[PDB]
């Protein structure tokens, strides 16, 4: 699972 | 958090944080660890038990072998920003990877703090078995998920609302107070989670 920083 | 507890957390993080090879900002890397040390030691010890590594990076995330497959890929919620994972400064989930120097809001991201948001994803997924997608949190998210701004990211993905709320709770007293006033149910939820 990967989740990005807030745009 | 007493000094001994903060020190205990820094010791725990000494077993989790991986620094890059080559030259990098050692002072800023230490500053990032110090901010992570305010996370409840319960979560930090669970991260260490699961051999989760918090990798601090000197370059782009996609320069790392394990993230090369993300080259050119547009992350969830980054549609229209015009960037791909190559430009994203932080990643959280099954792993944690963070660009040194990009902690603050506005450094290629709009989180209140890069490392706490990314590590919150790891705690959510690894330590708490994806509690952010539990029925309980989804009910809280439905009500309060649009009260922290960035409603087209935080207000849309419960796991992102959880991670940012977690960062607000643990970054400092100011952000902890801001969360309590904006998202009281989320604040109480996180407060009970740490017990
Ligand atoms: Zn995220």
């Amino acid at each position: 699972e990967v989740n990005p920083a807030v745009p | 958090m007493d000094s001994t507890t903060i020190q205990q957390n820094k010791d725990t993080l000494s077993q989790i944080v991986v620094f890059p090879t080559g030259n990098y900002d050692k002072n800023e890397a230490n500053a990032m660890v110090n901010r992570l040390a305010n996370i409840d030691g319960k979560y930090l010890n669970a991260l260490k038990q699961n051999n989760l590594k918090i990798k601090l990076l000197s370059g782009k995330l996609t320069d790392e072998k394990e993230y090369a497959y993300l080259k050119g890929v547009v992350p969830k919620g980054w549609e229209g920003t015009g960037k791909t994972w190559d430009d994203v400064p932080g990643l959280g989930g099954s792993t944690v990877a963070l660009r040194i120097g990009f902690s603050n809001k506005g450094k290629g991201h709009d989180a209140i703090n890069l490392e706490l948001h990314a590590t919150a994803h790891a705690i959510d997924h690894i330590v708490l078995n994806d509690i952010s997608k539990s029925a309980q949190f989804k009910q809280i998210f439905a009500k309060e998920g649009r009260s922290l701004g960035n409603v087209n990211f935080l207000g849309v993905y419960p796991e992102e609302f959880f991670a940012e709320s977690f960062a607000y709770y643990y970054l400092n007293q100011d952000t902890n107070s801001k969360l309590k006033s904006a998202c009281p149910q989320t604040y109480s939820f996180l407060q009970n989670l740490a017990k």
